[PDB]
């Protein structure tokens, strides 16, 4: 009996108690699993059903389409390379030297041309389980320390934030640096300041961006977006740069990357972001909910249109990337996975509605800019939106003057 | 005309049917002393002192002059303090019938009397207390004036009583009140209410308007914002009808009236209803069996903005019209925030329950959650129909920036007004309190 | 060696053509003149100050003395000044302490306010009466283990026109000291003996002042007592040195004479006809003293007056026969006391334990109505403490509590 | 014209002095508390920065320039002198000329005006103009723009700190710690420029 | 007494409390050998300044007494960069602009301003060459774990084998960047705030 | 007293800091010039295949074996000049001695060239055994600057190094590696119709191939720039002449 046994244990947590330092763990065991069953002590003798948990839930749950269909295209792309280039036993050899390749086949898989959806999603699997177990390991163990030294209770958010950060890397990441990445993210940009709630930027983004800029070699280049031992091969934003439509070859197939492929999630990247059709379905719902901002949407959206259309207008003679349209950038890259999931964070966003037009507007007018004339990159959501992290409350500022104003006036 | 767009009608079950009928017997009454913001009382009774209606208790040593006065004649039996021996209640057992008398006039006087004599009249009947001075919600001092008075002729609060059955078997009253406001002001009265038909005063100063939309329509913190907005220079006071009523009868017969009207409504109610009481009655004689068995909690006010009605504290408050019963909610359920909720409320679409429109749900007290940190997801901008940043003034209160909460507008407002960001808040905060606190700095520091 | 000269001339150069245009520049764009500070009032009496002066030490110079508790600077904000035109701005120097209070008068610190400007001032009566007095000692003996009285004759028969309660200032030049000189008593040696404390020495080599309250009430013409404890050092930290101006008034002796300055304002009784009650510990006999006696004879009020006092042990009781004779002619007056670590040659059967504690259990926690009572106290910190907290506890709102410190 | 477009928003964006060299961090830590006072300090840099650059530019290219003066002689060695001469007159200047005389402004600033001269953000700009050799329009919008661009960096560190009123910070980082922490991390932001050639 | 050199090391660091030096601080440590060139540089200017401002401190005129000491200032550190250009010229062409910057360095006008004008030559040159240990205390530190961690080695000294040279670790990208440096101060100070808690600043 | 005192005490102040600042700066040019010129001497040495340790075997070593002289790129024969101090980053600044190349001439991205440009023959007595090339061109984060040496044959290529580059340390500063320099030696520049030849080739050059040199791992935006900067350098508007030249004569 679960109920009356988490409340038989309940007094060696509470002070005095002889468990009472593993009172924070014991407190999120519990309410994980049964209600709190408190009352209103004052004020408001009601109060609205919703809550922190849910709220997270939610956000949780909106990724699961997404992140399936990402284990299935990286062991689909996968297994395509590794046939591309090996055949025989060669391949044999091949699948025999690598612990991924011989458990899927252990498992009742197969890793020949012929495989089915099932052996293709278990290949993603043993790629993406392993990242995600560590992240979460290592974030959470971080969390507990803070909550146990401060004594606080701790707060809901961890959920999102570790599947985030899973889905949003290279399916080839090595789980060392996954755990240096997290902990960076965990402490640095958000436990510092308090924990859930209480930071301005944006957790999940602040320990890629520690990534990106730490160890360059393994998130970027041919080398790390197609899980195949060996094959070297670009993706859609590095093929358009050098560059035009009529290079979007998918070299391992053979065969051309049409807008269809780009929109329904056929092509390499990072684990979660390929498939657009999927992260619009997921993030419907939670707009639908008004857990997230169709404002910050509706500003990037915007932002990126009309950017995207004055560069076509101008037009280039060099850089191919002045091509574009604003249909091709929706469904190339991570923008459309950063602007439904991501640019939506409420405590990172701005606080005022007029505001997060403006934070929409600057995040979009970002990544394309990024993306068009900085040759560094190829993408740029990710610092986009680190960059307008910054300004937010500026552009709260702006706005709460002229309300003051206002008022000062005798008219609000 | 004005639309209020932004707001919330709670569906709450248990509605009350708008006809008065007479209540139980009522053998006790007693004055709350904590429900006076600023007061600090000085003792004119002792317990066992027989007292006439109308005679004074205790006098507020921080507003002198105020006098707070018995609503009935009888003995007095209990002073209760609490903690650090504040006054929680001076409780009176009714007995006899003897009163305190004042002058009387004709209506058509009233309108031309004089403001020092109608302070004095209002003072010495205890009846100065009726009004409350936005900023702050005290007592006006006796000296001051005002420009503006506000008298509130409508009622929002879920199952809250219509005011438009009261006054319609009180229209001579209301409209001597309404007279002798007109003189009491150096300025206009405004008297808000629905688009339904009212009694009138002919006073050229005496003007209506009419508010409509969901709940914060009703309430004197919107009206001022919308026709008089206040600061530490500007200063309006504001009036319940029933109050009016009582005034009028006042300056009309010379004696004070206690009568109330008042709404016993919940979702326990076997019978809800509209119940004639009397000032500061005692609740637990009141609604003694008219609930359903099992653990209650009876409220004086709303749901939203009461004040929970146990021990020293079981009686009416002075400006409370309405009683609300409703279960203590104790239940703890299998991943209880994770189930589809079709009979669960909620500001948000994340429940099924939204998808029945029409439904009306038998709540309780639980806090659906634990105390946590603000992730604004925006339910607050939904339910403030006023022209403030209410995030950021959220936030303000809760780090305690007094400085920049006075600009984002907390002089505007009172612990009613914040009663439904306390309801839609994910983190289980309480905005009154916070909003009580800065205001006792800002008024303390100045 | 060209490169040298070249090097030198410009360098001279440059740095030359920079200072002239910053001389010039400054010539032109400093107003260079004259200013001045007068009363709202525009009284004869102006005040010319140099632009670059201190209100403060303007005022000061011109005679009109404000307390001090460090010298120079703002310490404790006791020396607050009204202003009305030319102190155009208050920095965050005077929000910080005392912090606000929103004087919309234009209140600041006298500290701070500096200078460019034709000040219109306003300030209180009191002090426009400050006088500096050279009086002669009457006498000067010990009452306590620690404690003097001090008897000053107030030259040319004039008599200060101070209030129960207030105090004034004592001016004294450089002076050295040894405690070996002291004429203690034997009703007090034992205690002395036991820590040796006649082997200490101390020195100023600049002039001191100090300030003191007197346990006489206007009604006593042209003397002034001072109840005055000696500061030794800590007894537990034995290191650092004694007092000064302690010191020296205990060296002083009868016939001899010493310079005093005004009495200043502020701790004075309330007049709403209300029970008033007086808690006293050790050295605060002076304005418990001087406000039962002003209440009782000077106004010959009818008011309740009870006095509490919490003494060390019998061996240091002093005014005695005062209170007694007080509390045995007057029905409205009564004072009791109680013994905090007695010792046997006391013989005593009264109250012990802390003033407060005793006032508690005895008095206040069977009072009718304890809010509606006024409370005077002085003492040191940790009777303060308690006895703030003990009201606090009881209900008591701060309008009604008035604290005097004599600095810790 | 683009091209002084383009200098200016170089100078702005792609080479803001505090979020890409790193310059005037004293000032830029202590006074971000208020956006207010930010923005003052801000106005003020830009306009020391503006008259700042081009008398420098026009000193340096009249007399210590190789050959400037007399052939075969060579001043450089006395550029410190004579730009920390400069600034430090033309600051003072400002003291008497504007802030203690009109409006005045000088109270909000107090200890900070003067202590313009050690911002190391106006010395390295004028090193930087004459490592770059602009002429006088370019170091006139150089100068602007790079005043700008600071004034940009300090106040939207003004507004996260105040943003941070809702913070839980640990005691040992409250305040210094806490705020070098912020600047890190809003120079991860403005890594996005690095790229650009502009 | 021995007091005077050794407060500014923790009691009163410069750059931890004051404070003073960041620009510096941020910029010359990626490299040991730059930051402890740095460090000396700066102990040599900041005690000879603070030696000839107290010389002649009775005599300064008031009007142009901050043009006085940065004319001094500004002889002792180019006479500095002509030597560092002379017999150091490969960790010269490193510290680039911040050579000429020490100038503008907080610390030295700091020092010169509040305490040179104010005391003996000889205290004045303790004082010095104390706040100049203070900051090369944390210039070092820094630059510790900066060019250990970014490149694998100290002082050039190799002491983590590279992978791209037959090694086994592989250097931290981010630690030969700006917000490295940020960061290792953060934590540095709340190290040394919390081991002296006195230090730590009120609430608000 | 105010004003003398302060004109008298600022003159002082200035002639003594003066006279110490212009004794020092003036005292120490010979020095910090010789630094200056060692810097380079080392390096060329390095990529000349001469071992030389301290300033004064460095200085030795340079003066008896390195014959530094002018070369017209129009033309592509030496030119009379002071080679030994000729500075050819100032010389293509100015317009008086520096043309603009036009979108399709600069491939490597420098927006202009000297006239005449400084190369430093390597002799082993009186004869001359190579010829090292400054060559430089755009990155993706900087401007490159190499040496490369050709033998006498003005086809085969000895050695190189990249002395000035600002890529990252990891990605794109591969091209300081020492076994990433070595795939050099040995290649031939021009192929049997004497145009350009050398390959950068992404993924790695085949075994034996004589004009083809790895890339740089995940650094093709670099190995664009060198391929760039080696196949302009090699063409009519740089050392394309004066290599033809060598190859039958001149030299
Ligand atoms: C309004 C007012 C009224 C007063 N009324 C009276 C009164 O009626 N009677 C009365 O006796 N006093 C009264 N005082 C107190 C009086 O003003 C003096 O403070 C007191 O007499 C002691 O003065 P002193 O010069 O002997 O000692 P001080 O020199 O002021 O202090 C000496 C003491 O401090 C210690 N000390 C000195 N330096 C240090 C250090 N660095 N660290 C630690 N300890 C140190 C010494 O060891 C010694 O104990 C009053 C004060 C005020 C403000
Ligand atoms: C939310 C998100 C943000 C990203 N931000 C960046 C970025 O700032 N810079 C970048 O180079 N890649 C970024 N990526 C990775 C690219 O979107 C993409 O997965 C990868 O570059 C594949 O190569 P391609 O863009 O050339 O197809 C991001 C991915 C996601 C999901
Ligand atoms: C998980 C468990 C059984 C115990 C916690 C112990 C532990 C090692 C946690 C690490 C992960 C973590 C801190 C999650 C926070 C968080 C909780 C606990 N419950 C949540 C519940 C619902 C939605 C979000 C959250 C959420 O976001
Ligand atoms: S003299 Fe010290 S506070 Fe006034
Ligand atoms: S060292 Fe202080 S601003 Fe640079
Ligand atoms: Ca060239």
């Amino acid at each position: 009996g679960l109920k009356k046994f988490l409340e038989d244990i309940e007094h060696h947590f509470e002070p005095g108690g002889k468990h009472e330092k593993w009172f924070a763990l014991y407190e999120a065991a519990a309410t994980l699993f049964y209600t709190p069953g408190l009352v209103t002590k004052r004020s408001s003798h009601v109060r609205d059903s919703v809550d922190l948990k849910r709220i997270m839930i939610m956000v949780w749950l909106a990724v699961f389409p997404a992140m399936f269909w990402g284990m299935y295209n990286a062991g689909g792309q996968a297994i395509a390379a590794l046939n591309h280039l090996y055949s025989g036993d060669q391949l044999a050899a091949i699948v025999a030297g690598n612990w991924h390749y011989w458990l899927t086949e252990m498992l009742g898989g197969t890793m020949s041309s012929d495989a089915g959806w099932g052996s293709k999603m278990l290949l993603g699997a043993t790629y993406f389980l392993p990242i995600y177990a560590t992240v979460f390991i290592v974030g959470g163990f971080w969390e507990v320390l803070f909550c146990m030294v401060r004594k606080h209770e701790v707060n809901e958010g961890f959920f999102v934030t570790s599947i985030l950060f899973a889905l949003i890397v290279p399916p080839t990441l090595p789980l060392w640096q996954a755990a240096l990445g997290i902990t960076f993210g965990v402490v640095v940009a958000k436990e510092v300041f308090g924990g859930t709630g209480r930071n301005f930027l944006n957790p999940a983004l602040a320990g890629r961006a520690f990534l990106f800029f730490a160890y360059p070699a393994q998130i970027s280049g041919d080398l790390v977006w197609t899980a195949a031992d060996g094959y070297s091969g670009a993706t859609a934003l590095s093929q358009w740069a050098q560059g035009g439509a009529g290079a979007l070859i998918n070299n391992a197939t053979g065969q051309t990357i049409t807008w269809m492929d780009a929109f329904i999630g056929n092509i390499p990247g990072s684990i979660g972001e390929v498939s657009t059709l999927a992260l619009m379905i997921g993030a419907a719902f939670i707009v639908y909910m008004g857990i997230a901002s169709w404002r910050i949407i509706g500003g990037v959206m915007i932002g990126m249109i009309l950017l995207s259309t004055l560069f076509n207008v101008i037009g280039s003679d060099t850089n191919a990337m002045f091509n574009m349209p604003w249909h091709w950038h929706l469904v190339l890259g991570g923008f459309a996975f950063g602007m439904f999931f991501m640019a939506t964070d409420p405590v990172s966003a701005s606080f005022t509605n007029s505001g997060k037009w403006a934070y929409g507007i600057l995040i979009g007018v970002m990544c394309v800019l990024i993306r068009v004339v900085n040759p560094a990159y190829p993408e740029g959501m990710m610092l986009a939106i680190l960059f307008a992290n910054l300004f937010a409350p500026l552009f709260d500022h702006v706005v709460v003057e002229r309300n003051i104003k206002r008022r000062l006036a005798r008219y609000g | 005309m004005i639309t209020i767009k932004k707001g919330l009608d709670l569906p709450i079950a248990g509605t009350p049917s708008q006809v008065i009928s007479d209540g139980k017997a009522i053998k006790k009454v007693a004055l709350l002393g904590e429900e006076y913001v600023g007061m600090r009382p000085t003792m004119h009774v002792r317990v066992g002192d027989e007292v006439k209606k109308a005679q004074i208790l205790f006098e507020d040593k921080k507003n002198p002059g105020v006098k707070f006065t018995s609503p009935v004649s009888g003995k007095v039996v209990e002073i209760n303090r609490g903690a650090k021996r504040v006054l929680q209640s001076v409780v009176i057992e009714v007995a006899g019938d003897d009163q305190v008398t004042f002058d009387k006039f004709e209506a058509n006087q009233l309108a031309s009397l004089n403001r020092d004599a109608i302070k004095t009249q209002l003072v010495e009947s205890g009846l100065w207390t009726a009004f409350r001075t936005r900023p702050f919600s005290k007592v006006p001092a006796i000296d001051s004036t005002s420009e503006a008075i506000f008298v509130t002729a409508m009622d929002t609060n879920p199952l809250a009583a219509e005011p438009t059955v009261v006054i319609n078997e009180q229209s001579e009253a209301f409209v001597a009140g309404l007279d002798v406001l007109s003189a009491l002001t150096t300025g206009k009265v405004y008297v808000c209410k629905k688009g339904t038909s009212l009694p009138r005063s002919q006073q050229p100063n005496v003007e209506e308007h009419v508010f409509d939309g969901p709940h914060p329509a009703g309430l004197a913190g919107t009206h001022m914002h919308f026709l008089y907005p206040v600061s530490a220079d500007h200063v309006a006071w504001s009036i319940n009808y029933q109050d009016v009523i009582a005034v009028g009868q006042l300056f009309l017969t010379g004696e004070l009236y206690t009568q109330r009207v008042v709404s016993l409504a919940g979702p326990v109610v076997n019978k809800p209803r509209l119940v004639r009481t009397v000032m500061g009655a005692s609740l637990e004689q009141l609604v003694d069996s008219e609930i359903m068995p099992g653990e209650v909690r009876i409220i004086s006010g709303s749901v939203l903005s009461g004040t929970k009605a146990t021990g020293p504290h079981a009686y009416l408050g002075r400006y409370h019209l309405q009683v609300s019963v409703l279960r203590e909610g104790r239940d703890k359920e299998l991943f209880g925030w994770a189930m589809p909720g079709k009979n669960k409320f909620s500001v948000t679409r994340s429940f099924l329950g939204h998808l029945f429109k029409g439904q009306v749900y038998n709540m309780t007290t639980t806090t659906n959650g634990s105390d946590r940190s603000m992730v604004p997801i925006g339910n607050y901008e939904k339910v403030m129909p006023l022209d403030m940043e209410p995030t950021l003034l959220l936030r303000d209160l809760c780090a305690g920036d007094s400085d920049s909460a006075v600009r984002l507008g907390a002089l505007e407002l009172d612990e009613e007004d914040l009663a439904l960001c306390t309801f839609v808040c994910p983190g289980k905060y309480e905005y009154g309190q916070l909003l009580r606190e800065c205001l006792d700095k800002i008024e303390k520091e100045g | 060696m060209s490169t040298i000269i070249f090097g030198v001339v410009m360098f001279t150069l440059i740095i030359l053509a920079l200072v002239l245009v910053i001389l010039f520049a400054k010539s032109k764009l400093v107003p260079t003149g004259d200013i001045t500070i007068s009363i709202n009032g525009d009284p004869e009496k102006a005040i010319v100050t140099q632009p670059g002066g201190k209100l403060l030490t303007a005022l000061a110079g011109a005679g009109v003395f404000v307390s001090s508790a460090c010298g120079g600077g703002g310490s404790c904000g006791q020396c607050r000044v009204k202003i009305k035109s030319g102190g155009g701005d208050i920095l965050p120097t005077e929000l910080d302490h005392i912090s606000k209070g929103e004087a919309r008068e234009g209140e600041r610190l006298a500290c701070q306010v500096a200078v460019k400007a034709d000040m219109d001032l306003e300030l209180p009566e009191e002090i426009f009466g400050v006088k500096k007095w050279e009086c002669t000692v009457i006498s000067n003996d010990n009452k306590a283990t620690f404690i003097k009285e001090l008897k000053l004759a107030i030259p040319d028969g004039e008599s200060v026109p101070f209030r129960a309660g207030g105090y004034i200032q004592i001016e004294a030049p450089a002076h050295h000291v040894k405690y070996a000189d002291f004429d203690v008593p034997e009703k007090y040696r034992g205690d002395w003996d036991k820590f040796n404390l006649f082997r200490y020495e101390s020195k100023v080599d600049e002039p001191i002042i100090r300030a003191y309250s007197m346990a006489n009430y206007p009604e006593e013409f042209g003397i002034i007592m001072l109840n005055v404890r000696i500061a030794t050092p800590p007894p537990n930290n034995p290191n650092v040195p004694p007092g000064q101006m302690s010191s020296y008034i205990w060296s002083l002796k009868a016939g001899d004479k010493c310079t005093i300055s005004g009495p200043f304002g502020e701790f004075f009784a309330k007049d709403t006809d209300a029970e008033m009650v007086f808690i006293g510990g050790g050295a605060g006999m002076a304005p418990m003293r001087s406000h039962i006696f002003d209440q009782l004879k000077r106004l010959k009020s009818k008011r309740k007056m009870s006095y509490w006092y919490g003494a060390r042990s019998k061996r240091e009781m002093f005014y005695v026969e005062d209170f007694d004779g007080l509390a045995a002619e007057n029905d409205n007056f009564v004072w009791h006391c109680a013994l905090s670590d007695p010792q046997p040659e006391d013989n005593w059967t009264g109250y012990t334990g802390f003033i407060h504690n005793v006032l508690y259990e005895n008095y206040l926690k069977d009072h009718e109505a304890p809010e509606d009572c006024e409370y005077y106290m002085c003492g040191p910190p940790m009777m303060n403490a308690a006895v703030i907290n003990m009201l606090k506890n009881l209900g008591v709102e701060e309008e009604n509590i008035l604290l005097d410190d004599f600095g810790g | 014209m683009e091209h002084y477009i383009s200098l200016l928003v170089k100078s702005i964006f792609i080479e803001n002095m505090a979020l890409s060299f790193f310059l005037g961090m004293c000032t830029f830590l202590a006074v971000s508390k208020k956006v207010k006072t930010s923005f003052g300090l801000g106005i003020a840099v830009i306009v020391v920065l503006t008259i700042s650059v081009p008398v420098n530019n026009l000193v340096y290219n009249l007399v210590l320039k190789p050959d400037a003066l007399v052939e075969g002689v060579d001043l450089s060695f006395l550029n410190f002198i004579t730009f920390i001469g400069v600034i430090a007159a033309l600051v003072q200047i400002l003291e008497m000329i504007l802030d203690r005389f009109f409006p005045p402004l000088y109270n909000a600033l107090g200890i900070f005006l003067p202590l313009i001269t050690v911002n190391c953000a106006i010395f390295g700009g004028v090193s930087f103009m004459v490592q770059r050799d602009y002429s006088f329009a370019e170091s006139v919008v150089y100068g602007f723009g790079s005043g700008v661009g600071w004034m940009l960096a300090i106040v939207a560190l003004a507004g996260i700190r105040e943003k941070m009123k809702y913070s839980d910070v640990p005691p040992g980082l409250r305040g210094l710690g806490i705020t070098f922490i912020t600047a890190g991390l809003m120079a991860l932001g403005f890594m996005s420029f690095s790229g650009v050639q502009l | 007494l021995k007091k005077s050199v050794l407060a500014p090391v923790l009691d009163n660091n410069p750059i931890a409390l004051q404070v003073l030096g960041v620009c510096s601080a941020l910029a010359v440590t990626t490299k040991l050998e730059t930051a402890f060139v740095m460090t000396l540089a700066v102990m040599f200017v900041t005690a000879l300044s603070n030696f000839f401002v107290s010389l002649i401190r009775n005599h300064i005129p008031n009007s142009v007494r901050i043009i006085v000491q940065m004319a001094i200032i500004a002889s002792l550190v180019i006479v500095v960069d002509q030597i560092l250009k002379a017999y150091l010229y490969d960790i010269s062409k490193q510290l680039s602009v911040f050579v000429g910057l020490i100038i503008t360095n907080c610390i030295v006008m700091g020092r010169a301003e509040a305490f040179a004008m104010k005391s003996e030559p000889i205290p004045s040159f303790i004082d010095g060459i104390g706040n100049g240990l203070g900051y090369g205390f944390v210039l070092m530190t820094v630059g510790f774990f900066r060019e250990l961690l970014g490149s694998g080695k100290l002082f050039g000294l190799e002491v983590l084998p590279l992978i791209s040279n037959g090694g086994w670790y592989q250097p931290n990208g981010l630690m030969l960047l700006a917000p490295s440096a940020f960061f290792l101060i953060g934590f540095m100070i709340w190290a040394i705030r919390t081991f002296k808690p006195e230090q730590v600043e009120a609430k608000e | 007293d105010s004003i003398k005192k302060t004109l008298f005490v600022v003159i002082a102040l200035s002639l003594v800091c003066s006279i110490i600042v212009s004794a020092a700066a003036v005292g120490l040019r010979d020095k910090q010039k010789e630094n200056a010129a060692l810097d380079k001497q080392s390096k060329i040495l390095q990529v000349a295949g001469i071992e030389a340790k301290g300033s004064k075997q460095i200085v030795e070593l340079f003066n008896k074996s390195i014959e530094p002289r002018l070369v017209d790129f129009n033309t592509g024969d030496f030119v009379e000049g002071d080679a030994a101090n000729y500075d050819q980053r100032k010389a293509a600044k100015e317009a008086s001695e520096s043309i603009k190349l036009t979108a399709e001439q600069d491939k490597a991205k420098i927006q202009r060239r000297a006239n005449v440009g400084v190369v430093y023959l390597v002799k082993d007595g009186d004869k001359t055994s190579k010829v090292i090339l400054p060559v430089h061109g755009n990155g993706l984060w900087s401007m490159m600057y190499a040496f490369v040496a050709v033998e006498t044959d003005g086809n085969t290529v000895s050695g190189l190094t990249y002395y000035e580059q600002g890529e990252t340390p990891g990605l794109g500063g591969e091209v300081e590696n020492p076994a990433w320099r070595a795939q050099w030696v040995g290649k031939k520049l021009f192929d049997e119709n004497h145009k350009p030849a050398i390959k950068i080739v992404k993924g790695g050059a085949p075994q034996g191939s004589e004009h083809g040199v790895d890339g740089l791992s995940g650094a093709t935006l670099t190995s664009n720039g060198v391929q760039n900067t080696f196949d302009f350098w090699l063409g009519d508007m740089g050392f394309g002449p004066f290599l033809t030249k060598v190859r039958d004569g001149g030299l």
